DNA sequence: TTGTGCTTATCGGTAGA
RNA sequence: CGAGAGGUA
DNA sequence: TCTACCGATAAGCACAACTACCTCTCC
């Protein structure tokens, strides 16, 4: 049960295909009334896993799921692409025709997405020119005629819209049927991932990182496949890289730009000229409950240990300064050289210092070296 | 390439140079040297020379792949029906005559006193 | 369960208040008190905007 | 002041409540800081070491991600290794799954 | 212009969903060159401690 | 199917014994002589015993993880591959009423089921099971070869396990 | 009152001279590519080992430094604003047209 | 060739960290130990009489690297 | 409350064959 | 677990 | 004689507006 260690390099990026999402989910359900919260969730009401072995949400990962679909749609993120490409391409002759000469009567049609302007559904929605359709009005044109929609085949999935008789939605289903005749080198010019277009299936978070009624809404098998696409979407953009405070740019800085770490310590600082530049003064209360890693496992802070003291905020490389611990009888505040102040920019009148502790010895070996006062005697800044 | 006699005598080696500094600081293991005594006294040889020239003998002058030279060394068969019925890849076949065979396996015989 | 002190609670305790609304959801009420003497590192000021930590 | 204390549902981090143990924020001023001085030993042990340490199993016969770790995509394999990544960087590949990425993951060792 | 890729940098620069949706669409590749990319996925920069080995035989 | 064939790896090396320049070698043969004794399995390889001759050794890498340092050794050994259509010979431990033992040494356990020699009856009326109906007396001890077939192998201990057949000629001992 | 700025300028600033070191070759490389940005250091006194240095992350720092302290100074649109100047002085590829 | 035949402060940082790593782990020391505990000073002494049997690979931008050593070089 | 981009889009607006 | 108001550097 | 791209200008929509902390008070 043992595994290699490597490291870890060149990171590909790609869109999500239903090959790998059938193939990465362990035990997908996809039963509208079963929740299936005992394979994949880690805090759910059970007693442990039963994909892996017993432990205390700490040892286990997030199992994902993914619910499986009676059809086939196409990705939503490549829905701009499908309608650049249909507005080039004339809907009846297949090509680069009552749809291409001028003089049939017939007027320009242009294929666009509409957002939550008709029916708030994120579709293709073909739109006739109307600077063209005046120019018909002027000719004594009033209709379009009865023929002109007859490129679109007949689908059951259509329903009760009126919004016109110019402008019309097309159905997942025909948009296949236009797409059918084409020549595979111009489709795979327009769209790269000709693969990734079939979007059967959608994964579904797992408890641990925690978006349900959602998940829930989609599951239930029924028709009216241009709700399927707007249900799709509108789960997808609860995720937490997506803009509305954990989220977005935010979250990117509060989990891996911004982290928080252990065996630090915060107090007020005050003033005390006995203690030397380089020496820092902790009280014998807080350092006794600090614990620092020696080989021989947890020893008490003692005088001679290294700390990175820093003063937020931290404009300059030079408030991060090493100091030599130095156990003072005082208690619930530190002191250190007036004469230090500098560096940190700070005053004493309620300034509070907080400092990091090194474990592991080449750390501490480092810091002497490098971040220690005593190297820090010339200002980068300027020389002096 | 060891079949039964050249496998013998790197053991022997073994046994000759672990009497020398037994004593070991590290930890051992009794089930790989377990492995090599109860299994190297199936079949032995006299001599090592003599014996692998005369096996790969026919390996040069006839038609033999190194996977059906091997097992046959292994099995030694004594007779011209028994290697016959035990390969399935050697049946139906005229690319060496039988009386060859024989005479190999008598010098199979002849090697081994 | 029962509501235990946490590692930055302490004190004496004064007195114990029990009430009851009319909806029958009783309330308790548990004061400590503790003698807060001037340490090191507390911060004064005065009535011109001097504003300061005690040093020694 | 901490030394160990509970981790965040989230992610498992310290939490910033003084009042059970505490904690101190890493932030990207003082990280900038570091690179400037050139600790590199520090900078490890601040973001993975003692922020957050988890693992990761990657496939080597295809780029996928595999959770003993076991490979659905082929056969079961007896080549797969184990990267030392911080939990932040598995929270993003989730959620990067989730909104519908997939990472391809190439190891040298 | 330098025809260097660094969707992780991008991302974390601002705007991570439209980043990452065109690093999907284009699929490019991430060799994590950058000192940012390497510390959130647990790496040295490579800058002051990083760009040397110390082999001891 | 015994083809010595090299085989690279990667044992590390503790730094408690780090020093004897001039014979540092004896710290580098005990650390792949422990590396390979540690594993002791294999799944599809087979088993080695011996690093009888070295072929090269390469730069030793070092990792910040409580002092230790790889050594990426190449060289060769000793291993034997059960491919199939070969007699092997092995030795009877016991018998039972089903799934009689038979040891082709300490290395594996090899299995016989009732679908594999001739037709037979099984005989009660003494200690051990006998066979003896084809004209062929088989105990405990004595060589008996067969055609090995398939083998198996399990996830914790990967026992090189497999099925014996009696169905080729030359049956019984010899 | 106005302090939002001089921390946008420092984080933009950062994220474009993080990346910049100088090589054993005495070259200023950058991160991305290992593309040239300086043949070689001014050093105007140069008795010194910069073979493995962060220049551009020092540069930032003291940039951010003087931004920092232009806090002080009175930051008028009407009178003068040192901070803002430095702002605008930095912006070149935004002003445009 | 090409290098400044001059051991960096990272670097020698790195060697000293590592020589403490190793020592802590009981290790034997091959210069002489006369009144010294701590590890990080039997470090320096080792690094001060050149004596320590390390091997630095410098990496170049182009992909090539450059083996040097320890007492290879020199220190300030 | 502005500060930059970013994409429509919307009218002309010129050559141009 | 979040959300809303005040304060400290 | 009748377009095919090209240009100037609203327009409507987005993301963004500093760090590290401590408090109360509804959910
Ligand atoms: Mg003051
Ligand atoms: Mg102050
Ligand atoms: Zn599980
Ligand atoms: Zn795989």
């Amino acid at each position: 049960l043992q595994v290699p260690v490597g490291t870890l390099t060149s990171i590909g990026f790609s869109i999500s295909n239903n090959n790998d999402r059938d193939k990465m989910s362990v035990l997908e359900v996809e039963a509208p009334n079963q929740v299936t919260d005992s394979r994949l969730g880690l805090p759910n009401p059970d007693s442990v896993c039963r994909t892996c072995g017993s432990k205390d949400r700490k040892v286990c990962e997030g199992h994902f799921g993914v619910i499986n679909f009676a059809y086939s749609i196409i990705n939503p993120y490549f829905l701009k692409e499908v309608a650049a490409l249909l507005n080039k391409i004339c809907p009846g002759c297949k090509y680069i025709c009552r749809y291409c000469t001028l003089n049939t009567g017939y007027p320009l049609m242009k294929f666009r997405v509409t957002t939550k302007e008709v029916f708030r559904r994120s579709g293709i929605v073909v739109e006739v020119n109307e600077e063209s359709l005046m120019k018909l009005k002027k000719r004594g044109v009033l209709t379009l005629p009865p023929d002109y929609w007859s490129f679109l085949p007949q689908d059951s999935n259509i329903d009760e819209s009126c919004l016109k008789p110019t402008r019309r939605i097309i159905t997942h289903a025909q948009v296949y049927a236009l797409l059918l005749g084409i020549d595979q080198r111009l489709i795979k010019k327009d769209i790269p991932m000709f693969n990734s277009l079939g979007l059967t299936s959608f994964p579904v978070t797992p408890n641990g990182y925690r978006r349900t009624r959602i998940y829930k809404k989609l599951v239930g098998f029924e028709g009216n496949t241009l709700e399927l696409s707007s249900r799709v979407m509108e789960c997808m953009q609860y995720s937490r890289l997506f803009s509305e405070k954990l989220c977005g740019l935010r979250f990117m800085k509060d989990v891996l730009l911004g982290k928080r770490s252990d065996h630090t310590f915060r107090t007020v600082v005050v003033g005390d000229p006995s203690l030397k530049l380089n020496e820092i003064g902790i009280p014998e209360s807080i350092a006794k409950r600090l614990q620092v890693s020696e080989h021989l496992i947890f020893r008490s802070l003692m005088d001679g240990d290294t700390v990175l003291m820093n003063r937020p905020p931290s404009i300059h490389q030079h408030s991060l300064i090493a100091m030599t611990v130095r156990i003072l009888p005082t208690t619930s505040v530190v002191s250190l050289n007036p004469i230090c102040c500098l560096p940190f920019r700070g005053d004493f009148d309620g300034d509070c210092l907080h400092g990091y502790v090194p474990q592991s010895i080449q750390a501490k070996v480092e810091l002497d070296e490098l971040v220690a006062l005593d190297k820090q005697l010339i200002n980068r800044q300027n020389g002096r | 390439c060891m079949m039964d006699c050249e496998a013998f005598q790197i053991l022997d080696g073994i046994k000759g140079q672990l009497v020398g500094l037994s004593e070991d600081p590290s930890i051992k293991i009794p089930v790989s040297y377990d492995r090599a005594l109860a299994y190297v006294e199936s079949c032995v040889h006299y001599t090592n020379p003599q014996s692998v020239r005369k096996v790969l003998e026919p390996l040069k002058t006839y038609g033999i792949s190194d996977g059906e030279m091997c097992v046959i060394a292994n099995a030694s068969s004594e007779s011209v029906d028994e290697v016959l019925a035990f390969i399935p890849s050697l049946k139906t076949k005229k690319e060496v005559i039988n009386q060859p065979l024989q005479d190999a396996l008598e010098e199979l015989s002849k090697l081994k006193k | 369960h029962s509501i235990k002190l946490k590692h930055t609670e302490r004190g004496i305790v004064q007195k114990v208040v029990l009430s009851s609304n009319d909806e029958g959801k009783n309330f308790a009420a548990v004061s400590l008190r503790q003698v807060r003497s001037p340490c090191l590192g507390d911060k004064f000021s005065s009535m011109h905007g001097q504003k300061g930590v005690l040093g020694y | 002041f901490r030394n160990t204390g509970p981790v965040h549902p989230l992610t498992r981090q310290p939490v910033a409540d003084r009042k059970r143990f505490g904690g101190i924020k890493f932030g990207e001023m003082e990280r900038d800081c570091l690179i400037a001085h050139g600790a590199s030993a520090n900078l490890h042990e601040r973001l993975f070491t003692l922020s957050d340490s988890s693992q990761m199993h990657i496939c080597r016969k295809c780029k996928t991600y595999a959770n003993g770790p076991y490979c659905r995509v082929c056969v079961s394999s007896d080549h797969v290794v184990r990267v030392y990544v911080p939990y932040g960087a598995k929270l993003l590949c989730q959620e990067l799954f989730s909104m519908g990425i997939t990472l391809n993951f190439d190891t040298k060792l | 212009v330098e025809s260097t890729p660094a969707p992780f940098t991008q991302a974390c620069f601002s705007s991570p969903s439209q980043c990452f949706l065109k690093a999907a669409k284009e699929g490019v590749r991430d060799d994590l060159q950058g000192s940012i990319d390497a510390l959130a996925w647990g790496k040295v920069p490579g800058f002051g401690t990083g760009d040397q080995f110390e082999i001891i035989i | 199917m015994f083809i010595k064939v090299k085989l690279p790896w990667d044992v590390t090396i503790p730094a408690e014994d780090m020093d004897t320049g001039l014979m540092l070698q004896r710290a580098i043969v005990i650390r792949l002589l422990e590396a390979f004794s540690k594993e002791k399995a294999t799944k599809d390889l087979g088993y080695l015993i011996t690093p009888t001759i070295l072929e090269n050794i390469g730069e030793g890498k070092i990792k910040e993880q409580t002092g230790e340092i790889q050594f990426p050794v190449v060289f060769n050994g000793i291993c034997f591959k059960m491919f199939k259509g070969e007699i092997v010979h092995g030795v009877v431990h016991k018998v039972h009423k089903t799934g009689v033992f038979l040891k082709s040494g300490p290395y594996e356990i090899i299995y016989l089921s009732h679908m594999k020699m001739p037709g037979y009856e099984f005989i009660p009326g003494e200690n051990p099971f006998f066979m003896n109906q084809y004209m062929s007396r088989i105990q405990i001890g004595a060589r008996v070869r067969f055609v090995v077939l398939d083998t198996e192998w399990r996830e914790a201990e990967k026992d090189f396990m497999a099925l014996a057949s009696i169905d080729g000629d030359n049956l019984g001992p010899f | 009152g106005n302090a939002d700025l001089p921390g946008t300028l420092s984080r933009r600033l950062m994220f474009f001279m993080r990346d910049i070191y100088a090589a054993y070759d005495g070259t200023v490389r950058n991160s991305f590519g290992n593309q040239l940005v300086q043949f070689t250091y001014e050093t105007d006194g140069p008795v010194e080992d910069i073979t493995g240095e962060a220049l551009g992350s020092l540069s930032a720092c003291a940039l951010s430094e003087a931004a920092y302290s232009a806090l002080d100074q009175p930051i008028s649109l009407l009178e003068t604003s040192p901070l803002l100047n430095l702002k605008n002085v930095l912006e070149c590829g935004s002003k445009k047209g | 060739r090409k290098t400044s035949k001059f051991m960096t402060k990272y670097e020698r940082a790195r060697i000293l960290g590592t020589r403490a790593l190793q020592i802590s782990m009981n290790a034997p020391v091959m210069v002489e130990l006369e009144g010294e505990t701590d590890p990080l000073e039997i470090a320096m002494k080792e690094l001060r009489q050149r004596k320590i049997p390390f091997t630095i690979r410098r990496y170049l931008p182009d992909g090539s690297f450059e083996e040097w050593g320890v007492d290879e070089l020199i220190v300030e």
